[PDB]
């Protein structure tokens, strides 16, 4: 899957 | 042991969240390269 | 019940801190040990006491065969437990067991519950006795007057009456006889003789007693009787822009 | 159609409708976050309107001294500390002229009531700061602390009973090199215990100890948009504090204008009395005015070398000891230090990070990183901090130490009367920081020049009056602690019902003690015939909801009301049931002075009257219900007894040892709990002496066989007091 | 003499003497004779108590029973205890006297006493003090001694005593010292006390000695006067007269319309609330249940799971706020009795609960460059907006539905009970059926409800139902959920903490009507009902709130509105009555024979006052007090506060008292400095402002 953050809120989650 | 935490960087490390509020978060978008 | 004292201040002093705090604290400050405590519960009594009332078991029940006779669970609400404690190493208790001992249990004798609350039933009757006349609806004009608050059985200084008091509950714990207990000495008398064989604490009997005797006097605006018959009900009898008859019984 | 509710203003007067404009039925304000920066807001204050003064630095403790006194006169209307020490000499002379004797009667009064006072009066009071955990801790706990400290120094008085020794050994421990104490540990063994340990420090940090101050935020104070520091001081100058302030009420007792020991109803005969006699005092054709005053600023602008110098003048002809004894408090006040809050909160967004920053701390960070207040804040308050989190504030007051002092100072300013003899004659009445005057003239010009001329005069003494907050009318309207007078008829409206709810400790006691305050209310505040029965009917559905007794022919469902409903069932005669026990409310407004239990026990059946009041029951501050205030109620099932709601495990130990051996006396001494034990011996002794009698009597009466007379001997004779 | 005293006495006897003499506040070293006295009569009161005992037969005897109890040396509370207990113990007189010795073989207390004079005269002289109520034994230092009773003694104990005091005489002349026997409080100050006393005095003095003497000495007679002659004439009062043209209108900003439109900042829908109601039988119910039901009877808006947005506010969620409407439909319609949301983890970022700042230990934040302090929040100053007007003109309405249910009381047999009685009807009948008592027991409840549940629950999300009980003119009960809440987390104990409350609220209002007035509203479009045959939309509002313990519980205390709303008008009927004697509760509210109905002017309308009935007036005012409890803060007290003093100065302007104000600007910019976003502050800025100018063409007539 892929990986996508939020930098302002400092939060990551990988989307499969 | 608590301060090399910080110097190094070692704290400043994102969280992860379960996919469900990142599909429904939309201010979380692909990083680019 | 002496033996048992003695036993149980040998276990405490057995205890290093109990007996350094025996040893160095005089009797003197015993009044300042009785208020030490050092926690934060709360600022607001009746929150907690809100909060408590929710609580399965918020109530301090002591040990006897009386407290043995309320039972366990009352269809399916547990009045009380065995569980041990260590807090204080007693019972615990529920509101449910006082509803179920005011509900069923057993009917315990009330022969001198009068008499020991004499002054309440005194009040009750002044009031059921009274009569009530009219209103006036007109400005009334109200002199501030320093009347006494409630009835008294017999007037005395605050301190003669804490002597009396000491006489009547406990005598064996006061000192230097002076020139008050022969003068009020057919009231010991006839206080004891009221107060023999009642098992009510005797700190509830010294306080009622006081509230009895020690006078209470207060600066408050008064157009009409100032005694204390009619100082007693005065909240319901003057007012701004009307006036009420009162004839206490 | 458009509804203006400040319409109901032209039919009726503002004073009438005045309860209507207060919000108190809203959430008092409430302080959000750390009271560091009103602390130090209050300090930069202070030392505002004193740096005029002279400054110098305290050999004793380092800090720096502050003092406006006697320093240049104002020259604008901003406010002022530069009181002079000569007028204030004069005020208390024309005081104590107007007064004849009232000084040396009111230090007589004071110093016989210290002679016997004993040390656990100081046990009374609100939370107290304590020197050996620097927290704030009851009064009762601090006190035992320092005892025990001074013990372990080998500082002894306390253990004397009377309170001077103790203050004695309290002055000696400002000399002793170093102090020793008990201190609380938190040591992580995971958990974290806290216990005791003997702790040492020095002799300049322990009198920093003793003068600091702890300094919360005023939280609650209904009325302002900016919220304040209140401090509290420690053990030391609690004492001292106390004297001081009995000889200041015994002064103010007999002053006309004081009006702050004065409490109740007769706050409005106050107010008509004095507008009485200023309207009979005005001359002929003459006009009289009223200003309705107001003192801001009135605890930082406050000296204590003033009140010191009070305290010397009121005590001119006492014995020395006394006049020393009253000279200590307002000593310690000149020299207090100020503790700063808990710290600033620094964040980081693009880290969304947080930290405290302690005071300690304060300036070991850049002032750039501290907002464009804070900043102005720490840049003007370096001078007067100290490396250890504190501040000096040597000038002015904190408020809630010294009122009736105060009082007599108001009250002071307020006897001049007149100056240079101009064709006005002032008098007003005056309560800590409130004050209304009245000048009488003959014309109104002349009425504004007395008034000018009084603030000058206050502003000569150190008071500061608000122009913002203070205005001035005619004679027959104003306002005085909260109570609107006008044309003879006052409201003392500032929604006095405190709160119609249960107070707190059980059923039969939060009942009677609730009709009390209807009662009550009704008797003082006024209160209306239907006003008092709907607080009445809310009163009871707030005790109905906290303690789960509805009505037994309520569907109200819950563990005790099954059991309400079953006994609603079961006895023949309703009327007689308590409300804690499901039964009808039979309060109305000529039965609030009658407990519940009396009002039905002829109503009761003779089975509920039985159970409710069985002599041996399982479930059985009596006097007074926690300020202390008495209610009426009768023992019964209902008067039980409530549970006794970072792992704190050594202190609770603590606890309980205290609680036991307390119990343990007064089993053995029954009259300690109604009449306070008195004695300079150890309990052990009084508990040995008083069991060995009582085994003698049982002997000798029958009560004790020969073999638990010998026991107990032997037992006593272990103890080591036969 | 101490010498003497420690070689002559035993320890025990020289502590007890010690001790005694502390009682009395006499200092032994200063007096050492009396020192020896005390330790003498202790120590002959114990050689006569000892060597003494009585069988099982309770006859004297040499040894367990002693024969003599001691009384001296004990302390005087102690020995007061034990004389007391052994005179009631054997009902014996108990003597004014403390005793120095008990005798059980009599039952009699004895006196011991020494003296260096002849026996019988100290002997008569004791008896005079004492009387015969007590046995007198004296003992002489001349082998001479008077006793009352010559069988209490036997040859032995006298002779060892008289011995033993002879042998102490004989040891006084020798060292010289039988012929030689014959202050109050000192508060001393210490080293630093007086060194801060030194250094506290006003300038000018050195030392506290210097003060103490000019204080005492000095006189001062014209100090004030010369200070203000000398003092500067720009302090001053700066007095000026106060006419109508001086007052000013309140807060002008209020006025421009460039500011935004102040927004809807309450807790709870107060005016546009949708209660869906479902009728009872009575029985009182938990919420759980009553929520599942009354979703039940609008299956579907329960079963409405597509959001319609209508907006979203600035940075709200859509799918957070609905994803957390759904779950708490699902948590209030599950068979499970409990509450609590079944996520839990989605709730955690819906809630905004996860997004909040970690701590780190101080010297990392300290080293950390970029960590600084935040500049403050200040309130954002908005212009008058309408909705709060049309607010208040919809609160003070009566409706059909009463939802204030009051306890009763005893019956009623004075004449006082009774006025009270029909004073109480008239109020409550004209309050019970107004809107703002149902809003207000709407408040109530869901605030008791929050904080039950705070109290309960710390670390979890709770769903709360927005309930109320409303009884309508026939006597039927509704149950009315006005919505739901999730209540997250708390985590923190005391007074000001935040609890995040998230609140779904029903609504029938379009909120494009007025966009200006939820611009922190996120509203859904869930569906539409038939209210009496005609069709009307029901949305959804959402949003994401902040609440703390005290809050809550004030919440709970906004019932003492309602005796707000009672005193008020029992005073002005109560003025009536004084006017003219007979009740004039009835005329005052509806009129009678001499008197026409009491009107109060409540409004305008086109530029022209309107009056309105007594009932008017107290709707209005109970309104009043609603209102300033649910937009009550620091802002609001404070503009009350400060108006207070412009409400009197207009007051004694219209009585012609001629006020006067020291400085006029400084009130108004106290009093405007709180005006900054708070709705009710600024629409009561614009009622001051309307009613001031009304006052003023009043005046001009
Ligand atoms: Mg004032
Ligand atoms: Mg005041």
């Amino acid at each position: 899957g892929f990986m996508i953050t939020s930098k302002t809120k400092r939060l990551k989650a990988q989307i499969p | 042991t608590n301060y090399a935490k910080w110097a190094t960087g070692d704290g400043l490390t994102y969280q992860k969240i379960m996919k469900e509020v990142a599909i429904d978060d939309e201010t979380m978008c692909q990083e680019e390269p | 019940m002496t033996l048992a004292k003695i036993e149980l201040l040998k276990q405490l002093l057995r205890d290093n801190e109990a007996k350094t705090v025996l040893k160095q604290t005089t009797v003197d400050q015993y009044n300042i040990i009785r208020k030490f405590n050092t926690s934060r519960i709360e600022k607001n009594p009746s929150l907690r006491m809100k909060w408590a009332m929710c609580s399965n078991f918020p109530l301090a029940l002591t040990k006897g065969d009386m407290a043995n006779r309320i039972p366990l669970e009352y269809k399916g609400i547990q009045l009380k437990t065995n569980a041990e404690d260590i807090g204080t190493k007693g019972q615990m208790c529920s509101i449910a067991a006082v509803t179920w001992w005011n509900t069923y249990g057993p009917i315990g004798d009330t022969e001198g519950f009068e008499r020991v609350y004499e002054s309440f039933f005194l009040r009750k009757m002044r009031l059921d006795n009274a009569t009530w006349g009219r209103i006036t609806f007109g400005p009334v004009e109200r002199v501030r007057k320093r009347v006494l608050l409630n009835p008294l059985t017999k007037e005395m200084p605050p301190d003669e009456a804490s002597n009396v008091i000491m006489e009547i509950l406990f005598p064996k714990e006061a000192g230097i006889p002076r020139e008050s207990t022969w003068i009020h000495r057919e009231l010991i008398k006839e206080k004891r003789e009221k107060l023999k064989g009642t098992m009510i604490t005797p700190i509830v009997l010294a306080y009622m007693l006081e509230r009895e005797l020690v006078a209470r006097r207060r600066f408050l605006p008064v157009a009409g009787a100032t005694s204390a018959e009619f100082i007693e009900m005065l909240h319901c009898l003057q007012g701004e822009n009307w006036r009420q008859i009162y004839h206490p019984g």
